[PDB]
DNA sequence: GCAGAATCGCCC
């Protein structure tokens, strides 16, 4: 049985009404996309704040009545975002900078994108959708919508039935909801003005939802994309070609020696993404524990409203590095530009020869249509040069990254406010106060007119100017950067997926943690009793060493009796990370809706590239256009993709049949309810669609052991063996010797680094005034001998910061020595984890708000007592403990493709972990850069949104 | 290069080139020259970044900066040497062989 | 300037 078959009959969506006298408006604003002057905004769907506790995210929507005595049911999940459209001026904005709607409107037009075009009717009046006896001025109105029927909401084809109102408790607010049904539930028809429409809601969907899906397909006709998505949902068109006539191509495609094949492959990949992504997003999903807002642990110590709002701002600051990385990285998913072919005089193998490209410079160029006629004429860049200069990234490139939406752009600006500025080392720049009182206060600013100089988007851009990427026009095969929630089972200890199933490597690690608990050390490395002096410090290490070395003897004597060939299994092991395909697992931010959807569309396109290339190689285009080739060939290519893309090493998905058990169900009489009467009727029902494609995971892999066989790479991996002078200060004890320095040498002036570097070179150690010389000479000899034994044996390039990491490094060095793997360093993955810090406001002008600034003296005085929250990332030696906390991740991926072994001719895929591009991403990445260390950004969710 | 990369490359040059003295005062005088007043609020995460391969020194740097901030001199490398090299005005050392 | 890999589940 399955979640589709178990879901209950219901409407296509709901209008919620929240009472203004009690609803917590400041809390929802911190999760929203409000800009100054908005008429509509988006917020997350959350139990206890935007929907009632126990809201069902999966339903069988009643969407058609062929005759009055039969209903048809479609299985669907809810859309993740709620659209707030009535009295929306009552929710505060997330960002205070003015003028965003005109800036978005001007920028959309120079890139040749379609603006929202309104229906010829007026919006529905409040008295035609409010419950009877509610005052329309006392309530906030918002829509929750099913993923299968959201285009019908946009196009004004739903019907609201106020007689079917229900009272619901939303946190502490007495709320009401009204159901929405598709106009196809009324076979005699309803008057055209009786349908539900709101011009502000539809415009917000156009900008904040559909424009980003169009940008991910390289389509400009956003309105025509919405019409073809509607027709795909209602008329079962998944196997009919539909996007190809909307495609456009740059001159590097049109002039390529293989131009005809390249236009067919790029077109077919975009068709397959449009057929399969909506079907996976509509599927029935599991309900995560993080969806219940009234149980989030981050509120535990809060008293009253101000304390809760402050906790939500600290939560948002810990997500900001994920969002800033998608702006500052040159290879961000937001900057993907098209598809290209390795031009024969290139390195790629046949299945890798077609690949995804990135480039903002390419995204400005003129284009040609599928018949090779001129199409978009291109854009020359800024008509007046902004503060970053000619040919560099401008504020228009940030507006393009935000899909020309004032709602999304406002929330991107709010996250960018947490970031540190990083000036270039050779460029003179004004001080913050003389910029804000000077150029930012000019009446020539098109955003603020000089009347909001401390919060203006031009001031935020000026402060962050040197962190933005270059503007690129090249065609190289690079990894691209994805963001989202992680899955349940990640293998990120030092040997990855080694012996994951059969005792196992997971059991070996649990046995080690149990031995360390009996010595008084917990799983994060905290002691129950800290050392009193030199003897205890030595005894602590000798007992941990004896615990590790006993467990190695049992594990090796197991491999012997069970006959396990572990020497071979070490050579083939990988780190494994799971990227979740559940849209409800994502963090409670509307920007994460766009990053998840565009990550999924990009991965589907990249998986399809060799599948499309092989079909066209056997069925050649012969100078047909992509639309005329797809008319004969697309139904076969859909069936090939379903077999070849799924369970072949990157994407996992399950097909399911959906059944309804009763032939009838208890529903309100819809012909009576339209005329104002409520009573039950048993309606005969059947399914309109029987098959569902439930997505599971995307798998990211990284190889651990280097075998020597690629002789070109060895110098990046080779283990030296000669005695160095840095052997104590870069050995295993130095961080512990520093933590305990004042217990060990009570009354010295020396630093720990200098004391131990002096022992290294001069073999002398100070003896504390009341202590004894024997005890200190024993401490010195313990540090020396242990540090040389580590120098000669170690293949893990880490200095351990806690006793658990020290013990795990010792354990894994002993396994690799039994295998003979002692000539090279292994590959490492390190987690970059966010840290929140409060700092003096002088270099963070946004704390002043929409206030005027008259001089640099008044700016200094006004900022002198204030502070700002900022975020920085710290490197962790131990990605395994972070993965147990169910993190939000950002990482670079390339999908590589290869033939099977032993004469298996089939195409298999791996999603390999890659590198970040662009110097502004994070200071920890600054110096390929390393073959043997890779990085992932991670924020934990256990103890924040999910209870331990 | 960013300005913070140049401060980091300049501190690793000081630390890797001393012998027979502790390095803490020269590192502090270098930061006070590069940043002045902004040292008064330097965080541990920023101090650990700027010290590079010697980030273990960060606890000793932040304490020395707190003694400057709590004693009232202006933030220049001259006034900082007059205070630090003046406020001191001792360790007995044993030789340990090698087997 | 950035290895190689026939794949699915299993999961404590
Ligand atoms: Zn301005």
């Amino acid at each position: 049985d399955n979640l589709g078959s178990q879901s209950q009959p219901g409407p296509c969506g709901y209008i919620y009404f929240y009472p203004l006298a009690t609803y917590p408006l400041r809390e929802v604003a911190t999760l929203g996309t409000g800009y100054a002057g908005h008429r509509c905004l988006t917020v997350p769907l959350l139990c206890g704040i935007t929907v009632e506790p126990g809201f069902s995210i999966n339903v069988k929507a009643l969407h058609r009545r062929p005759d009055p005595n039969c209903g048809l049911l479609r299985a669907t999940s809810y859309h993740r975002d709620i659209y707030v459209f009535h009295n929306a001026h009552m929710v505060p904005p997330i960002f205070e900078g003015p003028g965003l709607e005109a800036l978005c409107g001007e920028t959309r037009e120079v890139f040749g994108y379609d603006a929202y075009s309104a229906l010829p009717r007026e919006s529905s009046k409040p008295g035609d959708f409010f419950p009877e006896g509610l005052d329309p001025s006392a309530y906030l109105g918002a829509v929750a919508i099913t993923e299968a029927f959201k285009e019908r909401l946009y196009s004004g084809n739903l019907v609201a039935i106020p007689s079917l109102k229900q009272e619901v408790a939303v946190g502490q607010s007495a709320s009401v909801r009204v159901p929405l049904y598709d106009k196809e539930v009324f076979p005699e028809g309803v008057p055209q003005l009786r349908q539900f429409y709101n011009s502000d809601l539809s415009r917000c969907m156009h900008e904040a939802l559909y424009t980003g899906l169009a940008q991910a397909l390289r389509v400009r006709r956003v309105g025509k994309l919405v019409e073809l998505l509607e027709k795909q949902s209602l008329q079962d068109q998944a196997k009919v070609a539909k996007v190809a006539p909307l495609k456009e191509f740059p001159a590097s495609t049109i002039s390529h020696p293989d131009s005809g094949a390249l236009m067919i492959v790029d077109s077919a990949a975009c068709e397959l993404a449009v057929s399969y992504a909506p079907a996976m997003l509509e599927a029935s999903h599991e309900t995560p524990a993080s969806l219940n807002y009234d149980s989030w642990p981050l509120f535990a110590d809060c008293e009253g409203p101000e304390a809760r709002v402050a906790a939500l701002h600290r939560y948002n600051a810990s997500l900001a590095p994920h969002v800033s990385t998608q702006i500052f990285a040159t290879n961000s998913v937001l900057y993907v530009s098209g598809v290209s072919k390795s031009t024969g005089q290139g390195k790629e193998s046949l299945f890798n020869s077609f690949y995804m490209t990135h480039g903002l410079g390419t995204l400005q160029e003129g284009t040609w249509d599928p018949c090779r006629r001129p199409c978009f004429s291109g854009w020359g860049g800024p008509d007046v040069t902004g503060t970053n200069g000619p040919g560099n990234y401008a504020v228009e490139h940030l507006v393009y990254a935000a899909s020309f939406s004032p709602n999304l752009l406002a929330r991107y600006a709010y996250y960018l406010q947490f970031c540190q500025g990083q000036k270039s080392s050779l460029t003179p720049v004004p001080e913050t106060g003389s910029y804000v009182a000077g150029a930012a206060a000019s009446p020539m600013c098109s955003l603020c007119e000089g009347r909001a100089p401390a919060v203006c988007l031009n001031t935020l851009f000026f402060r962050l100017r040197d962190r933005f990427p270059p503007v690129m026009s090249t065609q190289r095969r690079d990894p691209y950067v994805i963001s989202g929630a992680s899955g349940s089972y990640n293998e990120t200890d030092f040997l990855g997926n080694f012996l994951n199933f059969i005792y196992t490597y997971w059991q070996l690690n649990q046995n080690l943690l149990e031995r360390l608990s009996r010595l008084g050390i917990d799983a994060e490395g905290k002691l129950e009793k800290e050392p009193h002096g030199p003897r205890d410090f030595v005894k602590m290490f000798k007992d941990v060493d004896a615990a590790v070395d006993a467990e190695v003897v049992q594990f090796m004597n197991s491999m012997a009796k069970n006959n396990i060939t572990y020497k071979d299994l070490v050579k083939s092991c990988y780190h494994v990370m799971q990227y979740s395909c559940n849209p409800f697992a994502q963090p409670a931010c509307p920007i994460f809706t766009q990053l998840f959807y565009r990550s999924l569309l990009t991965i589907l396109q990249d998986i399809s590239l060799p599948i499309c290339m092989c079909y066209e190689n056997d069925n050649p285009g012969l100078g047909q256009s992509p639309p005329e080739w797809l008319k004969g060939h697309y139904q076969t290519l859909c069936t090939n993709f379903r077999s070849l893309a799924i369970d072949k090493g990157v994407l996992t998905a399950k097909e399911a049949k959906v059944v309804h058990g009763e032939p009838t169900c208890d529903l309100p009489d819809l012909d009576a309810a339209l005329q104002g009467r409520v009573y039950g009727r048993r309606l005969p029902v059947r399914m309109s669609k029987v098959l569902m494609l439930c997505p599971r995971n995307i798998k990211i892999k990284n190889r651990v052991v280097f075998t020597g066989e690629n002789a070109a790479l060895q110098n990046s991996f080779i283990k030296s063996t000669t005695r160095r002078e840095n052997y104590i200060i870069n050995g295993p004890y130095m961080k512990f010797l520093n933590t305990y320095h004042k217990t060990l040498f009570p009354d010295t002036k020396l630093s720990s680094l200098y004391l131990w570097h002096n022992f290294s070179r001069r073999r002398s150690v100070p003896v504390p005034s009341g202590a004894s010389a024997e005890e200190y000479s024993d401490l010195a000899l313990f540090v020396d001998g242990g540090s040389r034994a580590h120098e000669e044996s170690n293949v893990i390039d880490v200095v351990p910061g806690n006793l658990v990491t020290y013990a795990k490094q010792r354990l894994n060095n002993a396994i690799l020595k039994a295998c003979g793997q002692t000539q090279f360093y292994i590959s490492l993955i390190q987690g970059l984890v966010p840290r929140t810090q409060s700092v003096p406001a002088r270099d963070y002008p946004h704390v002043l708000g929409t206030r005027a600034v008259e001089s640099a003296a008044a700016y200094a005085e006004a900022t002198s007592s204030l502070t700002a929250t900022t975020v920085v990332c710290a490197a962790t030696d131990c990605l395994s403990q972070v993965c147990k906390a169910r993190p939000v991740v950002t990482l670079p991926v390339t999908i590589n493709k290869y033939t099977g072994v032993n004469g298996n001719n089939q195409i298999f895929q791996a999603g390999n972990l890659g590198y970040f591009m662009g110097r502004g991403v994070d200071r920890n990445l600054l110096q390929g850069s390393s073959m043997r260390k890779k990085f992932v950004f991670a924020t934990p969710t256990l103890g924040l949104t999910v209870k331990r | 290069t960013y300005e913070i990369e140049n401060i980091r490359a300049g501190l690793e040059a000081i630390i890797s080139q001393k012998q027979e003295e502790d390095c803490v005062f020269d590192v502090v005088c270098n930061l006070v020259d590069a940043m002045g007043e902004a040292c008064a609020s330097l965080t541990r995460d920023d101090a650990e970044y700027l010290l590079g391969r010697f980030s273990v020194l960060a606890d000793s740097v932040l304490e020395t900066l707190a003694t400057i901030a709590s004693s009232g001199i202006e933030w220049t490398a001259e006034a900082a040497r007059d205070f630090l090299e003046g406020v001191w005005g001792q360790d007995n050392f044993i030789s340990v062989a090698e087997p």
